[PDB]
């Protein structure tokens, strides 16, 4: 088999992480995420994340892709392969990211070619697809809903009123997700990457587009409540479990974190490379992103607020799809607003594109280190591409459905970003710490960056993201409160199921294999965890 | 190996004079791991410049260092009576460290 | 304070042994990586051997790529470098360095110990 090859540049890999883990959950996910949580009240388990939990994972991932030169799954049979379970949760949950993903990307298709006449058809109460409770924005302080909510839910989403009720495939999305598979099938299986291109326009173009819409927001009047909103902590808010677990899953969300994205992203390092100030400041640039696009779509949605005559948290959709709502409500009050919205809707093509571009590259690079010597470069593994594209948009094709919004709120609060990305980092901060040693490993990092990580990595590792991950899940656990799409809808007991299904599916493979490895291995079991504990 | 040429040990200079001393290198130093050692006369070598600009601790202000690559220099801005010793640029990137060459310096 | 007590100096045959012993003091000694450095008659420093912090990466200069083993005693905090097959141009003046950072280099040395080879 053909070795391992490593990046051609330094700044490959800082432009592989910078289209990989800065992209919709910063754009699309911590608006919405911090809207339905309070808006103020979700910024501190937001930073305490972040910085106990989140950058040090991010580091620790790209490192143990970089030690190990192998990614995802068999990155962890050179550190603990007893554990090499992690590998395949992380294999889980990108593959389920990937689907629900792409269906975010199939909207925002939607809405970009539904942008191309010279009317907006969010701005105005003449279509088919609209209510008689239709009254435009400037005329509500002059039961009524916007023009964008209805758009958003009656010609994007045909929103059935009910999971219960898929009703029929919109044939609409269905193109548009199969047109963004085959966007994304074409820069996998041609294996482009844009390397000449993405130095600039896809670089700088979406955090472009994102400075024109902080100025946007922040000139709308009304804005300074909607930051006060966005800022103002509500500490009451911070007693529900709600709060913390989506911080927490929103900083492991954004970056790639229990994926195998950073780990096969770091896997092509050089060895004597040191990654410690590139995730430092590239982690800098995904909060930054985050922060700053929340301040404009918040200020947006206190604009929307005092707009319609109306509270904050009760203007828009407290549920996925905000930045198809906002958003596009600030684009209709921008000069030549069909030039914007296409501008605007290209910017979320380019950050979810890249995204899963890097994604399914991290989920198809640990699924062929898995095996060496079949999927080797071509014939064979480019058939598998394919087929894990289509199984990928067949069963995001479930999200098509007239119902499948709330498969989406199912698969986005459940399957890839919940209990299962805190059960997977604590794992990985575990294995790291304390099977693996953070003395050891600390020497491993000395060995091949230059220095030993400071007293913030070793005791994150150590103590801060096992007792963050550790509390936040006994804590949602003893708090249980079921999803609810909107706020308003209650989900039937067979959707709670699958949507705990699709997690414990992620969180299942790491017991599994270490149940698997207890029982190939022969002799006694202290024996066997003693031969298993030992790095390969 | 990587072979750090320097600049000839025997220099002599007058106290209170600004002078400089190169460290070429034969490889590429990554310019954060060529440091620069101070040793005396019969007294062990200390840390005098590390990643090739910093000032390591008692090192007073009158040094400094610069250069990256290849060419590397330290730079005293007046020399003093203390100055009297012989300075090695080391690379310590490449894990067959090397350290350069002598480079004396001498009052008159 | 940081301490570095290098032992071990005298005079050997060609062809013989010797083990040197850096003992350190006023640190903790697994958390940091440690360099024998050796300064010939001709004052020419040279790196002879690296240990890492807990001794698993190993590096070894040209000159004593096969000859020399590096070891340290993380219980009693000292440092060791034992030589084998020592011919006449290995007559230096070894210094044990804390070389842990790799950005930061040899920021703190030691005594010395002459090895003689005649
Ligand atoms: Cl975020
Ligand atoms: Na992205
Ligand atoms: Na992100």
């Amino acid at each position: 088999p053909p070795q391992r090859e490593k990046w051609s540049s330094k700044i490959d890999f800082v432009l592989s992480v910078a289209g990989g883990f800065v992209g919709l959950g910063n754009v699309w996910r911590f608006p919405y995420l911090c809207y339905k949580n309070g808006g103020g009240a979700f910024l501190i388990p937001y930073f305490i994340f972040l910085f106990g939990s989140g950058l040090p994972v991010f580091f620790l991932e790209i490192i143990i892709g970089q030690y190990t030169s192998e990614g995802g799954i068999t990155c962890w049979e050179k550190i603990c392969p007893l554990f090499s379970g992690i590998g395949y949760a992380s294999v889980v949950i990108v593959s389920l990211l990937n689907v629900y993903y792409i269906v975010i990307l199939a909207w925002a298709t939607y809405y970009l070619f539904q942008s191309f006449q010279k009317e907006l058809p969010w701005a105005h109460c003449n279509h088919s697809w609209n209510t008689p409770h239709c009254m435009e924005d400037t005329m509500r302080k002059n039961n009524f809903t916007s023009p964008v909510i209805e758009f958003w839910e009656r010609n994007v989403l045909s929103l059935s009123p009910g999971i219960d009720h898929p009703g029929s495939l919109k044939w609409d999305l269905a193109l548009c997700l199969l047109l963004v598979w085959l966007v994304c099938f074409f820069c996998i299986w041609k294996g482009v990457r844009s390397t000449g291109k993405v130095v600039y326009f896809t670089a700088t173009f979406p955090f472009a587009m994102l400075l024109v819409l902080l100025v946007r927001g922040l000139t709308l009047p009304g804005a300074g409540a909607g930051i006060k909103f966005y800022l103002y902590p509500d500490i009451t808010r911070l007693e529900d479990p709600q709060v913390w677990i989506d911080a927490g899953t929103q900083i492991f969300f954004s970056y790639a974190i229990c994926l195998g994205a950073m780990t096969s992203l770091g896997s092509y390092n050089k060895y004597k490379y040191n990654s410690y100030r590139d995730c430092m400041l590239l982690g800098c640039l995904n909060s930054g992103t985050s922060f700053v696009s929340g301040f404009a779509i918040f200020s947006i949605l206190g604009f929307m607020a005092q707009e319609q005559g109306v509270d904050i948290a009760d203007v828009a959709e407290s549920g996925p799809g905000l930045a198809f709502i906002a958003y596009p409500k600030a684009v209709t009050m921008m000069p030549l607003p069909t030039f914007w919205s296409i501008l605007f809707f290209i910017m979320l093509l380019l950050l979810g594109l890249d995204s899963q571009f890097v994604e399914v590259e991290g989920q198809i690079t640990s699924l062929v280190d898995l095996y060496p010597s079949f999927l080797r470069k071509g014939y064979r593994r480019e058939i598998f591409i394919a087929f894990v594209c289509s199984i990928s948009y067949l069963l995001g094709l479930t999200m098509v459905t007239e119902g499948g919004m709330y498969v989406f709120q199912l698969f986005d609060y459940y399957a890839a970003s919940g209990v299962c990305l805190l059960w997977v980092a604590f794992f990985e901060c575990f294995v790291i710490a304390w099977i693996y040693g953070v003395n050891r490993f600390s020497e491993d990092i000395r060995d091949m960056i230059g220095y030993r990580p400071g007293p913030w990595m070793k005791y994150s590792w150590a103590v801060i993201t096992p007792v963050l991950c550790v509390g936040c899940f006994i804590f949602s656990l003893v708090k249980y409160v079921p999803l609810t799409y909107n706020k308003t809808y209650v989900y039937p007991n067979w959707a709670i199921g699958l949507g705990w299904s699709l997690a414990l599916s992620s969180m299942l493979c790491v017991p599994l294999v270490i149940v698997i490895r207890l029982c190939q291995t022969e002799g006694p079991f202290l024996v066997r965890v003693k031969y298993l504990l030992t790095p390969r | 190996e990587n072979v750090l040429t320097q600049s000839p040990a025997i220099m002599s200079t007058s106290p209170g004079e600004k002078v400089t001393m190169t460290c070429r290198a034969s490889s590429s130093v990554g310019s954060s791991y060529l440091h620069w050692y101070q040793q005396k006369s019969g007294a062990s070598p200390k840390l005098w410049i590390y990643s090739t600009s910093n000032l390591a601790s008692g090192v007073p202000a009158r040094f400094s260092g610069s250069g990256s690559g290849t060419s590397y220099s330290l730079t005293i801005s007046s020399v003093e009576a203390e100055d009297a010793a012989t300075y090695y640029c080391q690379q310590f990137s490449g894990y067959p460290l090397t350290f350069g060459s002598g480079t004396k310096l001498e009052m008159k | 304070e940081v301490q570095l007590v290098e032992s071990g100096g005298g005079l050997v045959k060609p062809g013989g042994s010797l083990k040197l012993s850096c003992a350190a003091s006023g640190f903790t000694f697994s958390s940091y990586a440690m360099s024998w450095v050796r300064q010939s008659p001709e004052k020419r420093l040279e790196w002879v051997a690296e240990i890492s912090s807990g001794g698993r990466y190993i590096y070894y200069s040209d000159t004593v790529t096969g000859r020399f083993t590096i070891s340290r005693d993380n219980a009693r905090n000292i440092l060791h470098l034992e030589m084998s097959s020592l011919r006449s141009e290995d007559t230096a003046m070894y210094y044990c360095a804390r070389g842990e950072v790799r950005q930061r280099g040899f920021d703190y040395w030691g005594q010395g110990t002459t090895l003689t080879v005649s």
